[PDB]
């Protein structure tokens, strides 16, 4: 497919260091698709990375676990980062097939990306 | 054959068992601290642990290979890992922020080289500026910096350490502090143990005899007392920069430390939650993969 022109949900620094995207909306993305699922888009993908680098119980215990095992554990088990990464690929993957592709717009993963940016990339 | 992604993966790292390692290519004195550490414990495990074991108490070499398969591990882990490298910009994307760049710029004064390129950020109620990169055509990451050797901006940057033959970020902070303590407690082990070792041979045979029998003892004390007087200091000086949530990088540039003492905006306020979120915290994984399979 031919491509129109890109635009890219830069990083968001404000509540901390963590992975979480900013919600502005882009200029280019008007009269293409309603605000409201793009907030929401963005909105469940804050979500998940959130519940990604939550500290708290689970994470200091998985990693004490870890530290039992002199790190050895990671050659054979998949550690909580990745176990939710999973999980936003999936839903990038579904929520793009379901209503992205219709209006002519792509969603990538920002795993690809280097957790940077989103490459939202218009068509025409 | 299959193109996997790094061997045309740019930068100046290296890749051996066949890509599943990332070292740098300067790997000269990872070899000496790899032979130093296997002699010196292969040498206590051979002359004096059979003594201490067969005329002592037996748990004495037990608790002393707990603690260097605990090294070992952890000083793999730090080497062989990925510190945490960013992806180079695509060329659209690195000519899209250069074009909002130059769009922002305005007119220059000519005969006047243009002013850097700073963004600046709201981190925690803190005025943040980050810095362009010309090399990776991207804007860095807070925390994140440029290792001149490697070239390859690393996130959450802290040095290039040489004695373990990579770099140090963020995916391997925490394994290399934990191979920094526990090579601080063998050696210590190691030192009171041989001194106990002598002290009680020497009692019943006498100290030219024990020091005719084999001088390992005198070698194992001579490299246990200087990678003391070396290590001891260095993890002294790292569990007070992971205690207040700093890099090294930062600490050399005074930023925290120094005439202003504000506030690291990465901080907490406290030292157990710092702690807590550099060691036992959740860590990303290798952004940019290099088993992955290129067209
Ligand atoms: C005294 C000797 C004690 C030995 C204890 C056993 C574990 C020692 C460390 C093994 C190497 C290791 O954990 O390396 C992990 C990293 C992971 O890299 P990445 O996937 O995070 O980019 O790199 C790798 O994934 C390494 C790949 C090659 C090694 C595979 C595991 C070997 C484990 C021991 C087998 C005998
Ligand atoms: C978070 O998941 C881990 C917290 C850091 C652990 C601190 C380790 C202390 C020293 C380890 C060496 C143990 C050697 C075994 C015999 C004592
Ligand atoms: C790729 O470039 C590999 C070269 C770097 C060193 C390779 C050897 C790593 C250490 C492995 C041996 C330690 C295990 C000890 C077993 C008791
Ligand atoms: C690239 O060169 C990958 C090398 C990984 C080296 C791992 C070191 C081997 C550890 C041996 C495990 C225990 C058996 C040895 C006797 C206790
Ligand atoms: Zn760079
Ligand atoms: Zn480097």
């Amino acid at each position: 497919a031919p491509v129109s022109g890109k635009v890219f949900i830069q990083r968001d620094y404000s509540s901390g260091t963590r992975c979480q995207f900013q919600t502005k909306f882009p200029a280019e993305l008007e009269n293409r698709i309603d605000r409201q699922q793009f907030e929401e888009t963005v909105r469940t993908l804050n979500n998940l990375y959130a519940e990604a680098e939550k500290l708290g119980g689970q994470s200091y215990l998985e990693g004490c676990l870890a530290c039992l095992t002199a790190y050895t554990i990671f050659l054979c088990m998949e550690t909580h980062y990745e176990k939710v990464l999973k999980k936003v690929s999936k839903y990038i993957q579904e929520q793009n097939e379901k209503i992205y592709a219709p209006q002519g717009l792509l969603l990538t993963d920002p795993i690809e990306r280097g957790l940077r940016v989103i490459e939202i990339t218009i068509y025409e | 054959k299959v193109t996997r992604k790094w061997e045309k993966l740019p930068g100046r790292n290296t890749f051996c068992c066949d890509g599943r390692v990332m070292m740098a290519r300067q790997k000269g004195i990872f070899y000496l601290t790899l032979f130093l550490i296997l002699g010196t414990c292969t040498l206590f495990f051979a002359f004096e642990c059979r003594y201490l074991a067969v005329q002592l108490s037996p748990a004495i070499p037990v608790f002393a290979a707990m603690l260097f398969l605990f090294s070992m591990a952890t000083l793999l882990r730090t080497s062989f890992s990925d510190p945490g490298v960013i992806p180079r910009a695509l060329p659209d994307e690195a000519a899209f922020i250069e074009m909002e760049i130059e769009a922002t710029n305005g007119a220059v004064p000519q005969g006047q080289r243009p002013p850097p390129r700073i963004k600046n950020f709201q981190i925690n109620n803190q005025i943040v500026k980050l810095k362009y990169c010309y090399t990776c055509k991207i804007f860095r990451p807070p925390r994140a910096s440029h290792c001149s050797i490697c070239d390859n901006c690393v996130e959450r940057f802290d040095h290039h350490c040489p004695w373990v033959g990579n770099c140090v970020g963020k995916r391997n902070y925490r394994y290399f502090y934990l191979f920094i303590l526990s090579l601080s407690l063998l050696t210590i082990y190691v030192f009171a143990f041989n001194i106990v070792y002598v002290a009680l041979k020497s009692l019943k045979i006498g100290f030219l005899e024990t020091l005719k029998e084999t001088p390992g003892t005198v070698l194992e004390v001579l490299i246990c007392f200087f990678t003391l007087w070396s290590v001891v200091g260095l993890t002294g000086f790292h569990t007070f920069l992971v205690a207040l949530n700093q890099t090294t990088n930062e600490d050399i540039k005074g930023s925290w430390t120094g005439k202003n003492r504000v506030q690291n905006p990465y901080s907490h306020g406290n030292i157990v939650k710092n702690c807590c979120e550099v060691l036992c915290g959740p860590l990303p994984p290798s952004v940019l993969d290099r088993r992955g399979i290129l067209p």
